[PDB]
């Protein structure tokens, strides 16, 4: 069965670094565009970042652009999310989701359809 | 030129070999179905860093 396991949570004082890792198991990891979506405590979702099938990122959120850095590894089926300039606000759950349409399966390449969702971590930051 | 002589005595001699020549060229191969997915690399929307 498809498995999306993420790891990296833990309280880190603001002004430090974080490297979340998502592991995929049960499908061809190179035919699906990954996504990272946060989840504020008791609030709505908010898209963070993503990556296409070919290890090319698709931009970050407007309020987060400048610090986060996503990276993919198809050899180990691992997605990583380096985090910089941590602040008190950057406390939320984090899911790594997958697209639905396989690449070249029908105009352009697909990026929509976050269908499978792993159980997110509980990253929090406090002084 | 076969007997290596000028005068040729009466008889039946064998001189050479009548042979037909090929006409054109033929190449064969079953219908081709697999094409390498180069477009997916060359026409990719976004390259990696």
């Amino acid at each position: 069965q498809v498995q999306l396991l993420e790891s990296g949570g833990g309280l880190v004082q603001p002004g430090r670094s974080l490297r979340l890792s998502c592991a995929a198991s049960g499908f061809t990891f190179d035919d699906y565009a990954m996504h990272w979506v946060r989840q504020a405590p008791g609030k709505g979702l908010e898209w963070v970042s993503g990556v296409s099938w070919n290890s090319g990122t698709i931009g970050y959120a407007d309020s987060v652009k400048g610090r986060f850095t996503i990276s993919r590894d198809n050899a180990k089926n691992s997605l990583y999310l380096h985090m910089r300039s941590l602040r008190a606000e950057d406390t939320a759950l984090y899911y790594c989701a997958k697209a639905v349409e396989m690449v070249r399966g029908l105009g352009a390449d697909p990026e929509y359809g976050m269908d499978v969702w792993g159980q997110g971590t509980t990253v929090t930051v406090s002084s | 030129c076969t007997l290596k002589s000028f005068t040729v005595e009466k008889g039946i001699y064998q001189t050479s070999n009548f042979r037909v020549q090929p006409t054109e060229s033929i190449v064969r191969f079953p219908n081709i179905t697999n094409l390498c997915p180069f477009d997916e690399v060359f026409n990719a929307t976004r390259f990696a860093s």
